[PDB]
């Protein structure tokens, strides 16, 4: 999963 | 716009002097009706004439106007966060651009707009990661602090992510460390606290720092449960699973974390996140 | 109190005129410092004399004051909401009474305080349910509506809970129905949406309207998942279980809903709610 | 369980 902005 | 107006109504109604009786000041009758709706904003001095009759302290309408602005801007920031969660960046970009282009002087709101403008540009492929970081760093060394003390840290979370997601893991981590250090000091906006630790945990994982990643994932879960938020908790259990498999924990532990994650993914109908997950558990 | 002076420091420093030049206006150097620390709120006129030396527009300090007051009050509501969740009513009672004791004029915020005061009185046993409801209705029929459109509905939710828990299930239900009807119209603030649906379902359950109850509970779960909130979800699964058992669904789907409740109870370290649950599964 | 305020 990707990072959270 | 229309608060100054509809407050001019509530009072005129509950004072007992007609809007027609509120004509004979310096303005025509119709002008009062447009003002009363909020179709028009009056001019500084002209409003003094409406402040003449109604009763009435002046600071009151301004107060109304100031409460209206503050809610106006909160609403905007809410709507913009909502689009982030939904990941609707073409929409964010257009929205904050349209809002910036009226160049209304409010240095902190302007900074929020710019943060959003630069991240959305980045995601939309309009700018480099290097260029985006450069612009976000300019927002930090404005060194503002207005109403919202967390804004620089949000700006910092963006920088740390772009670095990490582009392979600068050690710079990413250094940064998330800085952010967490400033959090302990501030308190409390624990939904952010959780977001930062999620990302820190991911970056630590890609740098093979697995324990460190795991301690951080557990801490986020702990926080997530204390503020009753499911926002990131599925991703967290997932990450927990990842850390436990690499550290070769007993198989049932590993599957338990992924079971939890799985559960959060149906419940929140996070179909894309559920995708990845369902691959691995048989694939790996 | 302390922001006025803090923004006077920020600005006078950046203006380029000395702190003892701001002394030779209308006050000793000392008063400027005591204002500078927030200690003394300046008198209206002294401030207008300071308003001559740093430039600066007058409405900028009122601007300052208004944000600091809305934040002060928002922070207090937040704090009060926080103890409600923790069931800390002796503290609520004290806190809101002390705030009312200042008797400062702000109708909406005073309504908030009185709502909390009368409910706390109720919980603390100072007051009958009949009396608490009366007092709460005098609040609705002020028929105010400031910045917080939800505040009457919150006050309505309390009125319906007191009725429902004191046996008046049909009155409480009708009321919950009124509220949901006003929410469909307004929006959004979905945590509350979830909360009224949860109580509505309880009252429906005690009136043996099990499907109705279950419908409402599913809907509340659905909303809990869309806003990402675990605030009442474990007890929503508990309630779902109870409904499916009085409607005699397959033991499977019944026990299912119950493990889920159980999961949230442990995850949320909700030991009171956890206790009852382990009782029933053997008992019933 | 209890009603929720």
């Amino acid at each position: 999963l990707p990072f959270e902005f | 716009a229309e608060k100054l107006g509809s407050e001019i109504k509530k009072i005129r109604v509950l004072r007992g002097l007609t809007q027609k009786q509120l004509s004979e000041n310096i303005c025509h009758q119709s002008e009062v009706s447009r003002i009363e709706s909020g179709a028009v904003y009056p001019s500084m001095d002209i409003l003094q004439g409406i402040a003449a009759k109604l009763q009435i302290p002046i600071i009151h309408f301004y107060e109304v106007l100031i409460y209206s602005d503050i809610e106006r801007k909160k609403q905007f920031k809410d709507q913009v966060i909502m689009l982030c969660k939904q990941k609707r960046y073409k929409e964010i970009y257009n929205k904050v651009w349209n809002e910036l282009k009226k160049e209304e002087y409010h240095p902190e709101f302007q900074q929020f707009l710019q943060w959003q403008y630069y991240v959305a540009a980045y995601v939309l492929k309009k700018v480099d990661y290097e260029y985006c970081i450069l612009e976000l760093k300019k927002l930090l060394n404005q060194q503002l602090t207005g109403i919202d003390v967390y804004q620089n840290l949000y700006i910092e979370n963006a920088i740390a992510n772009i670095y990490a997601e582009n392979g600068y893991l050690k710079k990413g981590i250094d940064l998330f460390e800085q952010i967490l250090k400033q959090l302990e000091a501030l308190h409390d906006n624990e939904e952010f606290d959780v977001k930062v630790r999620y990302n820190h945990a991911k970056a630590l994982y890609l740098d093979s720092r697995y324990e460190e990643s795991l301690y951080q994932v557990n801490k986020a879960i702990e926080i997530s449960c204390r503020i009753n938020s499911m926002a990131l908790i599925g991703q967290l259990y997932y990450q927990r699973g990842e850390c436990l498999r690499k550290l070769e924990y007993e198989e049932a532990e590993i599957e338990d974390a992924y079971k939890k994650a799985s559960f959060f993914f149906d419940i929140l109908e996070m179909h894309a996140y559920k995708e990845a997950l369902v691959n691995k558990i048989s694939r790996l």
